């Protein structure tokens, strides 16, 4: 799942 | 066998062409066996016509005529996006364009399919590995595809997402 990529914005 | 090219190994920064500068972005990230490396990642889930490139630096051929990419990537699971648009992606193109010597510029090869030739739409297995970043789970998934027959001083690779949430963690371009 790769909760640590982070949206931009 | 042989390798031609393999980001993982990189001794400074990347140096990628990313268009446009927006989407995708050099960081640093981790292995499977948690070194620290360079990774390009992209996660423009709340934009939308999203059509974000990343191309690697000119790679030699080096006799070789069949090329094997494997790529080590992770993918964000639009499920797991909080308040995520419909939209969400989980996949991305893979594309090659070969050349006589180091044409590229900011503009050429157009960023497109045709002159890149798409080898593949990419996406996550169900073999991987998963561990606890905790409470962040880093799933990293591998796949191979290959290409061919190559005939010119060397070439590029692509890589196009169009509305996801990922991370490209590495890169090894090979041969034999």
């Amino acid at each position: 799942s790769n909760e640590w990529i982070q949206p931009r914005l | 066998e042989e390798t031609l090219m393999d980001s993982t190994t990189a001794t400074a920064e990347l140096g990628w062409m990313v268009h446009p500068p927006s989407g995708w972005e050099e960081v640093s990230g981790y292995d499977e066996n948690m070194n620290t490396i360079r990774t390009y990642q992209v996660c423009n889930v709340f934009e939308s016509s999203q059509n974000n490139w990343l191309r690697t630096k000119f790679i030699r051929r080096r006799g070789a005529h069949r090329i094997h990419v494997e790529m080590k990537f992770s993918v964000r699971d639009c499920s797991s996006i909080p308040s995520v648009p419909g939209s969400c992606k989980e996949t991305f193109n893979l594309y090659y364009y070969e050349a006589d010597f180091d044409s590229a510029t900011k503009t050429f090869p157009n960023w497109m399919e045709n002159p890149w030739v798409k080898v593949d739409t990419i996406a996550a297995d169900e073999s991987f590995s998963q561990v606890d970043l905790g409470g962040r789970v880093m799933k990293i998934n591998t796949e191979v595809r290959s290409f061919g027959p190559v005939s010119r001083s060397g070439f590029y690779l692509a890589f196009q997402d169009y509305g996801g949430c990922m991370s490209l963690i590495a890169v090894r371009v090979f041969y034999r």
